[PDB]
């Protein structure tokens, strides 16, 4: 799962069998790092115009 | 595609443009029945002109509907309908209000504005006179009402006179 | 209490919404392509094929921004014209009164009021509504000493044994006298002139 | 069967009411076991017309209605090289080739941006000062 | 035949959008004039304009 | 602002809606139809 954005800690509770979640339109929105097995939230660093 | 699975499945990665194609299509036939809903629909009740016509010496008989015609449709609505003059996936639908409700609600304006004047646009109907009704219009318009009544006669004739040569023109 | 009565701008904004949806949700399309994230065919495909991918991509978001740009050109054609009517109402119905029939309300229009919403205005219109009506019998003039007399404002109405003038929109019978009546001709013109005093 | 297709599982009756679920040419349906008939225009009745008879009214009553009336949408703007590439140096650079395409859309979304702001000032700002009760 | 079967099925779907484009554009005009015909009957005919 | 849309926030906040609107209530009680000619 490749991508960009900040990493913050997150409260979401995840089922013990899944790896990463979304919230709609398909995009990702938290995902659980295969080593520590935390789950994180992942935000979209600022832009505009 | 036309009944093709193939097809079907090549398109089926294409998106959600056709969702949008009749939600638009939708939308816009939907729109049309909205338009003659509000646009004919201004009465809440449905009027009926008194079988005695005597309106003053005006002659309403090529206006209004008659009896005799299955349609119960005027000569001059006969004469407009009249003048006016296969399936690949595509079908076209029926309006929700057929012929016959839209001669109704105009027979009922028309006898509506006849007996009462303007009174039933506000509230019910009050009853009035066709002869004082225009009366009452020339005094809206600057001319007294001592007009309307020495000049009865030959307003009435210049009304049906005006109202022929319209029917022999569009005829 | 009762919902539903804001359909208008509830049904704007749920448009936007979806429409905004819809636009993001056409990322997620493969439109031919091998796969619909650009990193997994850059780094399993070399240039010189994958540019055919990239092509592919480029072009279906392409087309799926320029629908939504010529959709959003429509609602907002919409949108003007309605609130173009909208200026139009709060200048002749707010700053003044109306005398065009069913621009403001059902009935006489008296005044009104506005109040905002959150992507709008709503008016509320004070009118006037007669009732409580009655029979009666008119005619148009009245003959006295051979001549005619019509009412000033006002139209003649009978209860039977006694005639009266009245305003048209309220009952409020008067004595006929000169001071509300013109003379014009004698009786003899006229189709309905009854004798009276 | 209708003159719009046919119907199954409502019964057809006789009466006529002002229903609320459109069908067409005139047929449309109620729950009331569903139902289906052809809607009422309205009640009718006939104005008892004269030549010497009007109707006066006596008594009057004030009633209050409302109307709504949008005025403006949410102000949009969108991006292309974030959107069509998703920062990636090979899409912009193959993008690049497609001449000038997105400037039209900025420009379009400019202009309906200012639209909506110009539409809304003048539809509100009708007067000069500001009264107090 | 995937290549000619994507050629043909881009051809129809762009003919189609153009032909909903077009009816969206007519039923706007309709629209206004139908408001104008409500408007003319609710004046002219319920009252003196 | 998810992948490139933003969203404009408009020129007039609804508190000043809100003045415009008590401003012409204000007027339209006390004065009449004069204040708007
Ligand atoms: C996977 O990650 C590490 C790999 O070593 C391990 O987890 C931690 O490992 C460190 C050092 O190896 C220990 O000090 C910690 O106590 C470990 N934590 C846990 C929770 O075990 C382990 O092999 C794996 N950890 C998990 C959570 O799967
Ligand atoms: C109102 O006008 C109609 C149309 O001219 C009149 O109907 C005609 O009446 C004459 C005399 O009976 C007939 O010879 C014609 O054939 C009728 N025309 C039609 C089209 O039916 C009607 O008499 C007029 N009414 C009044 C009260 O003058
Ligand atoms: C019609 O109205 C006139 C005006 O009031 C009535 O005339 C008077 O009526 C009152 C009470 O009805 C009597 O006390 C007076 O003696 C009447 N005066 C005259 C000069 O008539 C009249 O009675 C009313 N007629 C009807 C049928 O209601
Ligand atoms: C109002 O209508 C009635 C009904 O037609 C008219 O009364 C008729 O008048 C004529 C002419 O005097 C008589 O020959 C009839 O016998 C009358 N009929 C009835 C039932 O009385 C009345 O003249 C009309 N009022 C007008 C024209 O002012
Ligand atoms: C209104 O009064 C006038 C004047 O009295 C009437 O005119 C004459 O009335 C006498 C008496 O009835 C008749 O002998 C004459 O023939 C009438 N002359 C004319 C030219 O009509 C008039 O008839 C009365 N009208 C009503 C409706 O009562
Ligand atoms: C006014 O007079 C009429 C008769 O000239 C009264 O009778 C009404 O007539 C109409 C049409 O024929 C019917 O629809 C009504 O049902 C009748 N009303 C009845 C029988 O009470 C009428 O009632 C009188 N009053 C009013 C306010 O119209
Ligand atoms: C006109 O209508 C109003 C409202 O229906 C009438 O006022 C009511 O009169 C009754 C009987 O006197 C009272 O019990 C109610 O409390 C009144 N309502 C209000 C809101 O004050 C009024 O009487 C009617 N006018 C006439 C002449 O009958
Ligand atoms: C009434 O309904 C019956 C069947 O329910 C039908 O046969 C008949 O045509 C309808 N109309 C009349 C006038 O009986």
């Amino acid at each position: 799962l490749t991508g960009t954005g900040v990493l913050t800690e997150s409260n979401k509770k995840f089922l013990p069998f899944q790896q990463f979640g979304r919230d709609i339109a398909d995009t990702t929105d938290a995902v659980r790092d295969p080593q520590t097995l935390e789950i994180l939230d992942i935000t979209p660093c600022s832009f505009g115009g | 595609c036309g009944d093709s699975t193939e097809c079907s499945n090549l398109l089926l990665q294409y998106g959600s443009f056709c969702t949008q194609l009749n939600r638009a299509l939708t939308g816009i036939a939907v729109e049309q029945d909205k338009n003659t809903q509000e646009v004919f629909a201004q009465v809440k009740q449905i009027y009926k002109t008194p079988p005695i016509k005597d309106f003053g010496g005006f002659n309403f008989s090529q206006i209004l509907p008659d009896p005799s015609k299955p349609s119960k449709r005027s000569f001059i609505e006969d004469l407009l309908f009249n003048k006016v003059t296969k399936f690949n996936g595509l079908t076209v639908l029926p309006p929700l209000l057929t012929d016959e409700m839209i001669a109704q609600y105009t027979s009922a304006l028309l006898a509506g504005t006849i007996t009462s004047g303007w009174t039933f646009g506000a509230g019910a109907a009050l009853q009035i006179p066709f002869a004082m009704q225009m009366a009452y219009r020339f005094n809206g318009i600057g001319v007294t009402q001592n007009v309307l009544y020495e000049n009865q006669k030959l307003i009435a004739n210049q009304f049906n006179s005006a109202i022929g040569k319209i029917q022999d023109s569009l005829s | 209490s009762t919902a539903s009565a804001l359909g208008k701008l509830q049904d704007v904004v749920n448009q936007n919404a979806q429409a905004l949806n819809t636009l993001v949700k056409q990322l997620s399309s493969n439109f031919g392509a091998i796969s619909s994230v650009l990193n997994d065919i850059l780094s399993r495909l070399d240039p010189p094929e994958a540019e055919v991918q990239i092509d592919r991509l480029i072009t279906g978001r392409l087309q799926s921004l320029q629908t939504y740009v010529t959709q959003q050109l429509i609602r907002a054609a919409e949108i003007r014209a309605s609130a173009n009517l909208a200026a139009t109402k709060m200048s002749e119905c707010v700053l003044g009164q109306s005398k065009r029939v069913d621009f403001c309300g059902k009935g006489y229009h008296l005044m009104s009021f506005p109040q905002s919403a959150p992507h709008g205005v709503v008016f509320l219109h004070v009118t006037y509504v007669p009732a409580q009506e009655k029979n009666f019998t008119t005619a148009p003039a009245i003959c006295h000493d051979g001549k005619a007399h019509f009412p000033r404002e006002g139209v003649f109405v009978s209860n039977g044994t006694h005639w009266f003038v009245t305003q048209r929109n309220f009952y409020e019978p008067q004595i006929i006298t000169t001071d509300n009546t013109f003379v014009s001709g004698n009786c003899d013109v006229v189709i309905g002139i009854v004798n009276n005093t | 069967q209708t003159r719009a297709g046919c119907l199954i599982g409502a019964e057809h009756v006789n009466n006529s009411y002002e229903c609320d679920i459109p069908i067409g040419a005139g047929i449309c349906a109620s729950y009331q076991s569903i139902i289906a008939y052809t809607m009422s225009l309205g009640v009718e009745n006939s104005v008892a017309y004269s030549n010497n008879s009007i109707a006066i009214p006596t008594n009057f009553t004030i009633s209050v209605t409302t109307e709504i009336l949008p005025v403006s949408m949410t102000k949009t703007s969108v991006d292309c090289t974030m959107y069509i590439c998703g920062d990636s140096t090979e899409c912009s650079n193959l993008l690049l080739q497609y001449g000038s395409f997105c400037t039209q859309l900025n420009r379009a979304l400019t202009g309906i941006a200012v639209e909506q702001d110009k539409n809304t000032q003048e539809v509100f700002a009708q007067v000069k000062q500001i009264y107090k009760t």
